[PDB]
């Protein structure tokens, strides 16, 4: 963790509701849906904590 | 995006002499307004050419003559100001911005995407050639499979917009290979709805139908016509292709159709024609037919040209279904049920006998209609010799050319 | 109008001396000109310019609907003509 050893420390939070909708759409690009399914509402319902 | 399909529907009606004056000019206002607004002014040069001696034909780039009823063909200096104004601002901005994305140091994210950005502007204004060139550059360089299919759909749409089918035809055949490479069930669905439309333009309802049932459940509209429109299109294809029981499953008991109801003039009439075929109602079959010609086939941009083929087929279908069920009928009996006269019936029947769908002789002495059935093993025999004869032609002609070499 | 290299395009056909023979000899029956003689004389039909090419030489397959030129007006008139008698009985 000392400098001159490393050069970068990237931090990742878990998803936000906006971030969530994107992550969900990637998994959805590979399977079926039906009209009238809002990816937004499933982001709200999901409390999640992992992608 | 969304503006491109909706303008072209209305513009096609401007060409038609089959729609009422009222309707034609309801459309003509919508056209002119959204071309001036969104800068579809390069396409407007095409469209004057397309109206030209049907209705529209007084122009400041084509034929001078007073048999025009349309003023929405005619140029304006207001239109010419609009062209120039919008073109110069947007273009100027977008060329210098794009160039820098490709300039700076990154060729897999930024350079690929910038070419999409040129492509949106060409696709917006309806210049086909220069949209095909830019978007070629994106495809050529290496990117996601999903993006590769998606970009390619836009090019296909430009053909659909111009009302030129050979252009579409070239595009979706290429896309079709890339579908299993991405493994995307989402963009297989979006592929299906596109292919639906391509099959629809040319005469081939058989493939149209398989895809159109699929397009009711799933599609999210991406430069394609409403789901009201697609629902209507599914109904029409449904009657043509499928027998009584499959008509029942796929159309009538469709959760999709049931849940969209009848909210437009064209859907209202078509759903009525499906039910009456199924119910062995015959009185209301001929009235419903006249209404679907006016209000479904004509306002289409794909079944306005297949109108003649379609109306001839359903007429043949209804007569067929009654005969298939009945060994004997009277001309008077059959004619009461349909609501036409006896004389009017006899004509339409005797027209369709040599076309071998109806399979019935008709006596004039007693007025009985006997129903023969020579189709069976004998039927399959005529088909085989005929297709085999053709195959033989192919074998000799390809063969002889090569043997010479 | 050429695409790629000319190597692929020499590999997909080299013109035959046999074809040279066929073409000129046939031309004796074709008179002085009979390649463009008929569409020169008839002026390619005496009709409106329009914008479709699905009347003759359609892209889609030819199905017979040349029989009736419009059987939709006809079916309308037939239905309406019975309509009267029926109703007024």
């Amino acid at each position: 963790l000392r400098p001159g050893r490393i050069d970068r420390k990237i931090e990742f939070p878990p998803p936000s509701v906006a971030a969530r909708a994107e992550i969900l759409r990637i998994h959805s690009r590979k399977m079926n849906l039906t009209r009238g399914i809002n990816l937004r509402k499933v982001a709200e319902k999901m409390n999640g904590c992992s992608g | 995006r969304v503006p491109n399909y909706e303008v072209s529907e209305k513009a096609f009606l401007l060409t038609q002499s089959k729609v009422s004056i009222e309707q034609r000019k309801e459309a003509a206002e919508f056209v002119l307004a959204k071309i001036k607004e969104e800068e579809m002014a390069p396409y407007y040069k095409y469209l004057c050419e397309e109206y030209l001696v049907n209705n529209g034909q007084s122009d400041l780039e084509h034929d001078e003559k007073s048999d025009s009823l349309n003023e929405w063909i005619k140029f304006d200096q207001e239109l010419y100001n609009e062209l120039c104004k919008k073109n110069e601002s947007k273009i100027k901005e977008l060329n210098e911005k794009i160039q820098k994305l490709e300039e700076d140091d990154e060729g897999e994210l930024e350079q690929a995407q910038a070419w999409i950005n040129l492509g949106e502007y060409y696709a917006q204004i309806g210049d086909k050639d220069n949209a095909e060139k830019t978007l070629g550059k994106s495809l050529s360089k290496a990117i996601s499979t999903g993006a590769k299919i998606d970009v390619m759909l836009t090019i296909a749409r430009l053909g659909f917009f111009y009302n030129d089918q050979l252009y579409v035809k070239e595009k979706l055949e290429a896309v079709n290979s890339m579908i299993e490479k991405g493994g995307d069930w989402e963009r297989r669905n979006r592929y299906k709805t596109y292919y639906g439309i391509h099959c629809l333009a040319v005469r081939n309802f058989k493939e149209a139908a398989k895809l159109l049932v699929d397009s009711l459940a799933t599609f999210t509209s991406i430069e394609l016509t409403s789901y009201e429109s697609i629902a209507t299109y599914a109904s029409v294809t449904g009657l043509f292709t499928l027998e009584r029981t499959d008509l029942k499953s796929k159309v009538i008991d469709s959760p999709e159709l049931l849940s969209l109801i009848s909210t437009t003039a064209a859907l209202q009439s078509i759903s009525s024609l499906t039910i009456s075929l199924y119910a062995s109602d015959y009185a209301s079959y001929f009235p419903y037919l006249l209404e679907t010609y006016a209000n479904v086939l004509i306002p289409c941009k794909y079944l306005n040209r297949h109108a003649d083929f379609f109306v001839r087929e359903m007429r043949r279908k209804v007569y067929a279904q009654l005969l298939e069920s009945y060994k004997t009928l009277s001309l008077k009996s059959m004619a009461s049920a349909f609501g036409v006269s006896v004389a009017f019936l006899d004509n339409d029947l005797g027209k369709f006998i040599p076309n071998k769908q109806l399979n019935c002789v008709i006596d004039r002495v007693n007025g009985i209609v006997e129903t023969n059935r020579p189709d069976n093993k004998n039927a399959q025999y005529h088909l085989l010799v005929k297709q085999g004869d053709g195959l033989l032609t192919k074998l000799q002609k390809y063969g002889a050319a090569v043997r010479l070499t | 109008m050429s695409t790629d290299v000319a190597a692929a395009q020499a590999q997909s056909k080299i013109d035959l001396t046999k074809k040279k023979n066929e073409e000129i000899n046939k031309k004796s029956l074709e008179e002085d000109d009979e390649f463009e003689d008929f569409p020169i004389d008839t002026w390619a039909n005496g009709e409106t310019i329009k914008s479709n090419a699905v009347t003759q030489t359609n892209i889609w397959e030819e199905n017979w609907d040349d029989v009736e030129v419009d059987d939709d007006f006809t079916n309308e008139l037939k239905a309406e003509l019975d309509r009267y008698k029926r109703e007024n009985q």
